[PDB]
């Protein structure tokens, strides 16, 4: 009954919209419902025109706001999107009595707004917008009146909203300082402002939450007042005093006019700006520094002539927040957008239409990320807006529609030049903006003032030491990309000092603990030593519960709690308290996943909160699947995976997310064309901006983790926003990893309990150490580190030993030890030296036999176990008798010992459920051996894919269309319910690298193996894979055109090297073939040997003689024979 | 004209079929056609696996490509 | 710039070598060898123009040595307005390097011509379709149309445009139509067919200091004109300083008409509220150094250079020695605006920019600018010598 009720509440029970939707009204009466619902966009646009702020609401949001005009519940919920500074509407007696800000401040209205069912949302919302402007002005008027009369600052802060008290204080400060400027008497007024600062600072310690916030912001403003007054007091001449005073912002009121809301204006450098009296709440205020003031000066100069404002410079210098603070000072709130390459002419034009009609100030962040074409195209609209404002036009035409121009707007751009993935503005667009460099903020003043606000005993000394220490670290640490000790690091330190004030006592101890927690997790060994030494040089001087939670979580999951592992868990745990964005960087297999899963599970134990975690593979997904996309053909927005998750969390229909944490893990390489889209999500804005105009907030408990192994193509824009955890080395030893792997393999399985003891004793660490140590010296084709090859050893050994359980009950102890020993030796051989050549494998067998002990069961080239007794493959090779015509068959394999060995090990690996990669020269028989092995089986069907340069995930999924079913997360099963699927991947290493050096298809295969599933993009759902295995083959990564595959992929699969057969082998095989042929002409069968010899000789000499150094296509292989 | 063309001609010779040409209902129709053709030849192929195997085998038999 | 000097020298030689005697020819060839650093020697001087050239070369007046040829032979030189006003064509292609754009030259042109100029940037389908419609209209009806950054949409330059231009090669039947195109000399290739049928103009800065201030002054109560004159000198001097990339400013920068315009607006705003003639010169210096021009500057050294130039120009002295040549007295409030404009114009026009203005007027070391100037002369002379050999 859902769809009818949904469109009935929207379209059915409404006889006013029929004058604009008569067709849909009649169509609904007859009733297809979905198509009608998608056909209401024209009316929604009509309603957006009647209240410009509606441009920040999605179509569903407008449907809800238009529908529930009889309840006024849904309209409140959108205040955060429509006004930004306002959280909700405070109703009473079917009338509006006030509004509630984000920080919790309550603004009362001068008059209650009576509401009716007949009054539409846009109507009484316009009334509310005018009333909010009037109420803010009224409180400003009264507060300035009382303060000017001589009321104390401390008895007015508790009566009025923040804006009234701030602006009254500013106007009085301007007037009184100008009167002091009339003469040389600044000492008395400096002392007065100092006394006010002391009074407010002491009052701060005895306050409620709102009063605390108000006093902190006023202290920021009064510290600026005192700094300015002191500078003027210390000028030499009158002209110096006038010169300094002209450069700061002055707050004047037109006390001689009739227009109330426009009575206040701001003077700077001879130019005037108009104060708006828009309600902004109690935002965090910025400490005043010379750079901030000069930025304000340039913005004022640009706005005088209606030119677009612009800030440029390196990342992490405070451009966007300078813009926001300027807006805050002018009594208005700036709307911030995060530009991306998903924007084009239509998106930017629509956003400009919204900003134009609203009368708002808009800031476009990361403006360089727009592609060149749209940067050129939108210059016309930018110029039209500038000309309309300068001339005084009443309307402008955008996207073929004439719209009113509200004469309050402004466009600001913030851009970071010279970063990967950024572009360059064309000249005819740059000429419409006034640029200002923001290269270096005054970090010392910021640190001193923040510490003074926080009540630390000595702000000057601590600020000096902190900033000097950060400079020393930036000067002394090793040369690595992820070393940034700029302003964002200072803010991280200072913010972490806040919860630790009562832990250590408002002194150096808090500062040093914050420094350690912020900085140490991102350093290496050398830089860790440098940090500790420098901290000891510059600075003068109980976790048990969470430690035990970590111990319990690790042991329960089964991971050894090594000292390094616990250290990294503790650092991650402390970092995530205040960081909503963490990056974990370490080598493949080092234990990032173990670290964050263990810490979240320990936190779940500690707090009792639920933890829902989503794992997204950024590179496998395209951006239009990850962040969603608008279909311009219908102008319909359709969510991507991340956008869908965020929307669902924000909706919280059942309240399921109120006592839980939401974790989103991006398990792939950082890519500046993906991650930068989330810049305004990761930093202080905490907002996701979509191209369609929606603005989705980020909940306080919504955390994002990035997992990767490099920071090569990642810019400071991401590194300096996210807290970084660096894994120098693997978190555990080989013994611990073997213990974990063996426990997991065993637990997956009386008899098994004694067999476990036998197996564990067999994996005696003593000899395995030397075996690994001398295994490290072999040549490994397409190799992997020993640490990531242990998994194959343990898994295959457990599978092989358990396969013989049926015949262990009747064996003596020596027999059991011998079978276990031989199986473990063979598994270890193939796990460590499987990707080496034959001679290397035989020498490695020799070393294995040496180190396991002379008295242990010997492993030999072709040893095996038969039903128990010990035998060899070399005695079990049958002959083949072919008929002549059967030489034309594709499915004939003449048996031989080397073939039997490959087939046996391949089938054993496949049964153990280890993904397989075959590697060897062309024609060596990879596909043939893999086809012959599975041809005679009854457990597996085979599906083959041929990979190439321009194949994608779509081809891989389409290859399984006729073999698999989607069965309700969702599951993907083979159509047959008796056999599994083996999905061959031919030439897995050909697919080319993208512009940043990644293979999306290989990452997709990694996701299929590791997570046993994937994301279905159109529906954004999780699909679990049950009975599909992954095998593949490639040539070695030395032939032309082959792309090396990352260790994060190859670690999940056993690698077997297949070389060419020896000369005698080819001679024998093809002598058998010629013997088969000569049945046609038996009178020449005496020549079977010399013909085969001639063919093999000719092949060998052609291969040696005509090499690829002559022509690229001179490839010779046994195929020719 | 495009590299995508190669991606077809590679597949067509790496395997008898091009799976992208017979997705969704296009697959269903193919099987139906095969069934009719199967009935027209006096052959008994019941399942989609048998029919598709016959299809690809005939393709490998009959189609020759000259570059 | 470079190719204009190469052409000037080349044509001078092509004419004189066959017109004049052999000794004249051998002297000029010796001189080109000197400038190119390919050969030493002294011409035979008995021939005062060759002598004057010889004075410049010895004295290391290398840019003067190049300008000798152009000044001696050629007696005329055209600008953008000259080309557009005097042309049988109605399609025009303007080209420049990065961070240089002459759109304002065309807008000033169109206003002076009392023509309606519509400007459309290309790069998107919306602007392309609108541009096609508006191209059709400005032909049946008339008007000026400018297509900016055509290289952004070559797939349309090489199809529709490569076509309509040949069609209008044919019609030549409407007198009030002109299409303008802009492109970058450092960008992609435009199709030869289309460039061949279009009047091509290269836009670049004026090389001379005195020339730059003269042009700026010609583009334009006594305090208003006086401050405008000082600002014109300042703009010319700073723009000239930007040419010495390794000696003038640490980093390469560009200054354009918008910085001049903002400085002019601020100066007028200051003069509006200081009727006592107590001009806040310190505020003028700080604003121009820090905001109007300093906003582009991201280095302390370069900003200090800007501050020095501001302190030199806007000092407020009774008679400023703005260069080693002209001295600029302050105005008399008893004089008329036209009178003061005439006096300032006379001060400007009566002086001479010396051969070594790169040093004396910019106060740079003479050994630093020598490498710059000599290497430019070397490249020009080497190219000319190669062309003359062929
Ligand atoms: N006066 C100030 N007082 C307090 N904090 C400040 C001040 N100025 C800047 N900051 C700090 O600077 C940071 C704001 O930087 P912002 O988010 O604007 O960076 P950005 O230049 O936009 O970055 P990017 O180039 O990476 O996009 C915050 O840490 C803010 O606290
Ligand atoms: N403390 C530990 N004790 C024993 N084994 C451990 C421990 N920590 C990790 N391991 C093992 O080491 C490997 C760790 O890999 P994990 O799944 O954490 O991914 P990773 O190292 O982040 O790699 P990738 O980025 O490729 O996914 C697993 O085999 C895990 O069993
Ligand atoms: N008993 C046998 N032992 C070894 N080789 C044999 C035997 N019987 C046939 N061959 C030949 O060995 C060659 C095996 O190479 P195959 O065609 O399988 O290459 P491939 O593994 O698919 O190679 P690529 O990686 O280049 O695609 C074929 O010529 C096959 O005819």
């Amino acid at each position: 009954q859902f769809y009818w009720l949904d469109l009935y509440g929207i379209l059915g029970e409404n006889l006013d919209i029929q004058n604009f939707l008569p067709l849909e009204t009649s169509k609904f009466k007859s009733l297809s419902l979905k198509m009608i619902k998608s056909s209401l966009s024209t009316f929604l646009e009509r309603q957006r025109r009647q209240f410009p702020r509606f441009y920040f609401l999605g179509n569903d949001d407008l449907l809800k706001i238009i529908g529930s005009g009889k309840h006024h519940d849904q309209v409140s919920k959108f205040m955060k999107k429509m006004f930004g500074s306002i959280e909700s509407i405070i109703f009473f007696e079917d009338s509006i009595t006030g509004v509630r800000s984000v920080e919790g401040e309550v603004l009362n209205l001068n008059e209650k707004i009576e509401l009716k069912d007949s009054i539409q949302a846009q109507e009484w919302l316009n009334i509310l917008d005018t009333e909010i402007k009037l109420s803010v002005f009224t409180q400003f008027r009264d507060c300035l009146g009382q303060l000017k009369d001589g009321t104390d600052i401390e008895v007015v802060v508790s009566k009025y909203i923040f804006q009234a008290i701030l602006l009254s204080a500013q106007v009085m400060w301007t007037e009184l300082v100008e009167k002091c400027l009339q003469t040389n008497e600044f000492s008395k007024y400096w002392k007065e402002v100092d006394m006010k600062i002391k009074g407010l600072l002491d009052k701060l310690n005895k306050s409620s939450d709102n009063v605390k916030k108000k006093i902190e912001a006023l202290l920021v403003e009064y510290l600026h007042f005192n700094n300015v007054i002191g500078q003027l007091k210390n000028c030499s001449t009158k002209e110096e005093a006038r010169l300094l005073w002209a450069k700061v912002q002055k707050f004047y009121q037109k006390n001689d006019t009739l227009d109330d809301l426009n009575s206040v204006f701001i003077s700077q450098s001879g130019y005037l700006l108009q104060y708006k009296f828009e309600y902004i709440g109690i935002p965090e205020r910025l400490i005043y520094t010379p750079l901030l003031l000069v930025g304000f000066a340039t913005l004022t100069d640009s706005l005088h002539q209606k030119y677009g404002g612009c800030f440029f410079g390196p990342a992490g210098t405070g451009k966007t927040e300078t813009v926001k603070a300027f807006g805050q000072n002018l009594g208005r709130v700036v709307v911030v957008f995060n530009c991306d390459d998903s924007f084009d002419y239509q998106v930017l034009s629509r956003l400009l239409v919204g900003i134009t009609q609203i009368g708002a100030w808009g800031c476009f962040d990361e403006f360089n990320r727009l592609d060149e074409k749209v940067l050129s195209a939108v210059s016309a609209n930018i110029q039209q807006i500038q000309n309309g404002l300068q001339v005084g036009k009443s309307h402008i035409t955008l996207l073929e529609e004439e719209t009113p121009l509200s004469p309050h707007t402004a466009v600001f751009i913030t851009l970071n030049p010279g970063y990967n993935g950024r572009s360059e503005l064309p000249e005819n667009l740059k000429k419409s903006f006034r640029e200002f460099s923001m290269k270096s903020p005054q970090s010392g003043t910021i640190a001193e003032m923040i510490l003074q606000i926080m009540g630390f005993e000595d702000s000057k000394s601590l600020a000096s030491k902190i900033v000097h220490f950060l400079e020393l670290l930036s000067s002394k640490c090793s040369s690595m990309n992820h070393y940034h000790f700029g302003l964002r690091t200072l803010k991280g330190v200072l913010r972490n000092c806040s919860p630790l004030v009562s832990e250590f006592g408002e002194g150096e101890k808090t500062v040093v603990e914050s420094l350690k927690r912020v900085i140490l997790p991102s350093l290496g060994d050398t830089d860790e030593l440098v940090f500790k030494d420098e901290l000891s040089k510059i600075f003068d001087s109980n976790s048990k519960a969470i430690v035990q939670c970590l111990k319990d979580a690790g042991q329960r999951s089964g991971f050894s709690m090594s000292e390094e592992f616990l250290k990294k868990c503790m650092q991650f745990y402390y970092m995530q308290k205040t960081q909503q964005a963490l990056i974990l960087v370490g080598k493949a297999g080092c234990g990032k996943t173990a670290t964050w899963k263990t810490v979240i599970d320990a936190m779940a134990i500690f707090d009792g909160h639920a933890n829902v975690v989503y794992v997204i593979d950024t590179k496998v997904l395209t951006k239009e699947s990850l962040y969603g996309s608008m279909l311009k053909a219908t102008l319909e927005w359709r969510d991507g995976l991340f956008t869908s998750i965020l929307r669902r969390v924000n909706d919280d229909i059942t309240g399921t997310f109120k006592n839980s944490r939401i974790w989103v893990v991006f398990d792939s390489d950082l890519d500046p064309e993906y991650v930068e889209a989330m810049n305004s999500v990761l930093d202080d804005n905490k907002i996701l901006t979509l191209p369609n105009g929606e603005r989705l907030p980020i909940p306080p408990n919504f955390r994002i983790l990035f997992e990767t192994d490099n920071l090569d193509h990642t810019t400071p824009a991401t590194i300096t926003r996210c807290g970084l955890l660096w894994f120098s080395t693997d978190v555990c030893s080989i013994s611990s990893k073997i213990d974990h792997l063996l426990n997991k393999s065993y637990e997956a399985l009386f008899e098994l309990d004694k067999l476990k003891d036998l197996i564990s004793d067999s994996f005696d660490m003593a000899s395995l150490t030397n075996i690994f140590t001398c295994s490290n010296d072999l040549v490994h084709i397409l190799g992997v580190r020993t640490f990531n090859k242990l998994e194959t050893a343990v898994q295959l050994a457990v599978h092989l030993i358990s396969s013989y359980r049926q015949w262990f009950q009747n064996l003596d102890d020596k027999s059991l030890k011998d079978v276990i020993t031989l199986l473990i030796k063979r598994s270890l051989l193939y796990a460590l030296a499987g990707d080496s050549t034959g001679e290397s494998q035989r020498a490695f067998i020799q070393t294995i036999n040496t180190y396991f002990g002379h008295d242990s069961q010997e492993l030999s080239d072709y040893s095996t176990i038969v039903i128990l007794s010990f035998s060899s493959f070399c005695s079990e090779i049958p002959s083949v008798s072919l008929e002549a015509h059967e030489v034309m068959r594709p499915d004939i394999v003449i048996p031989t010992i080397d073939t039997i060995k490959h087939e046996k090990i391949f089938y054993d690996l496949l049964n153990s459920k280890r993904g397989i990669i075959l590697c060897g020269p062309p024609g060596s028989g990879k596909t043939m051996i893999m086809n012959n092995a599975l041809r005679n089986s009854s457990l597996y069907d085979v599906v083959g894919i041929n990979f190439s340069k321009d194949t994608t995930t779509e081809h891989i999924l389409s290859a399984l269309h006729r073999h698999t079913n989607y069965v309700t997360g969702l599951t993907l099963l083979p159509k047959s319910d008796i056999k599994n699927l083996v999905l061959f991947c031919d030439q897995i290493n050909l697919p080319k690298l993208d512009k940043y050096g990644s293979q999306n298809v290989v990452l997709f295969l990694r996701q299929l193996m590791e997570k046993q599933g994937f994301w279905k993009t159109p529906e954004n759902k999780w699909v679990t894979i049950e009975r599909i295995h992954i095998v593949g083959a490639c040539n070695p990564p030395t032939d032309p055109g082959r792309i090396p595959m990352s260790e994060r992929f190859t670690r999940h699969a056993a690698i077997l090297y297949l070389g060419y057969p020896s000369g005698k082998s080819l001679s024998q095989i093809y002598e058998i073939y010629y013997k088969a042929i000569f049945k046609l002409v038996p009178e020449f069968r005496s020549y079977t040997e010399p013909f085969a010899r001639a063919s093999v000789h000719l092949y060998n000499e052609c291969k040696a003689r005509y090499s690829t150094g002559l022509q690229s296509h001179y490839l010779f292989s046994p195929r020719e024979l | 004209l495009e590299t995508a063309f190669l991606e077809r001609m590679n597949t067509l010779l790496a395997n008898a079929d091009i799976p992208d040409l017979f997705q969704g209902e296009e697959y269903d129709k193919l099987l139906n056609n095969l069934r009719n053709k199967t009935r027209s030849l006096g052959l008994l192929l019941d399942t989609e696996q048998e029919l598709y195997d016959w299809f690809v085998g005939e393709i490998a038999k009959n189609l020759h490509v000259v570059f | 710039k470079k190719f204009k000097m190469i052409m000037a020298m080349t044509m001078f030689c092509l004419y004189k070598f066959d017109i004049e005697s052999e000794q004249y020819k051998e002297a000029v060839l010796t001189m080109i060898g000197v400038l190119s650093e390919s050969s030493d020697g002294v011409p035979k001087l008995t021939n005062d123009d060759l002598r004057y050239l010889w004075d410049y070369v010895t004295t290391k007046s290398y840019i003067s040595a190049l300008n000798w040829f152009k000044n001696e032979f050629f007696v005329d030189e055209w600008n953008i307005a000259d080309v557009v006003a005097n042309s049988e064509n109605n399609y025009f292609t303007m080209a420049s390097e990065r961070d240089v754009d002459g759109t304002f030259k065309l807008i000033e042109l169109a206003k002076a011509s009392k023509e309606s100029l519509k400007i459309i940037p290309l790069g998107s389908i919306e602007n392309l379709n609108y541009a096609q419609e508006e191209i059709s209209k400005s032909k049946i009806e008339g008007g000026w149309i400018l297509l900016q950054n055509i290289q952004m949409s070559l797939s349309w330059v090489k199809t529709y445009l490569h076509k309509h231009v040949e069609e209008t090669k044919a019609a030549e039947e409407h007198e009030k139509f002109k299409m303008f195109m802009t492109c970058h000399l450092t960008g992609d290739k435009l199709p030869a067919p289309l460039l061949q049928r279009t009047d091509r103009v290269v836009y670049e800065d004026i090389p001379g200091i005195l020339d730059t201030v003269k042009d700026l002054w010609g583009s334009q109560g006594v305090w208003s004109v006086y401050c405008t004159f000082l600002l014109s000198w300042f703009h010319a001097l700073i723009t000239a300083r930007t040419r010495l990339v390794p000696h003038g400013f640490s980093k390469k920068y560009y200054f354009n008409d918008c910085d001049f315009q903002f400085a002019s607006v601020y100066l007028e705003n200051v003069l509006a509220t200081n009727s006592t003639n107590n001009i806040p010169w310190a505020q003028v210096r700080d604003h121009i150094a820090t905001i109007v021009y300093g906003g582009k500057i991201d280095e302390e050294k370069d900003l200090e250079v800007v501050a020095k130039l501001c302190a030199h120009v806007f000092c407020g002295s009774d008679n400023l020695q703005i260069v080693p040549g002209v001295r600029i007295p302050q105005p008399l409030l008893q004089q008329s605006e036209e009178e003061e404009r005439a006096r300032l114009t006379a001060i400007l026009s009566n002086t001479i920019e010396p051969a070594d203005s790169l040093s004396s007027w910019l106060q740079l070391p003479r050994e630093s600018i020598l490498d710059y100037e000599r290497l430019q002369a070397k490249e020009v002379a080497s190219s000319t010598e190669q062309l003359l050999q062929e």
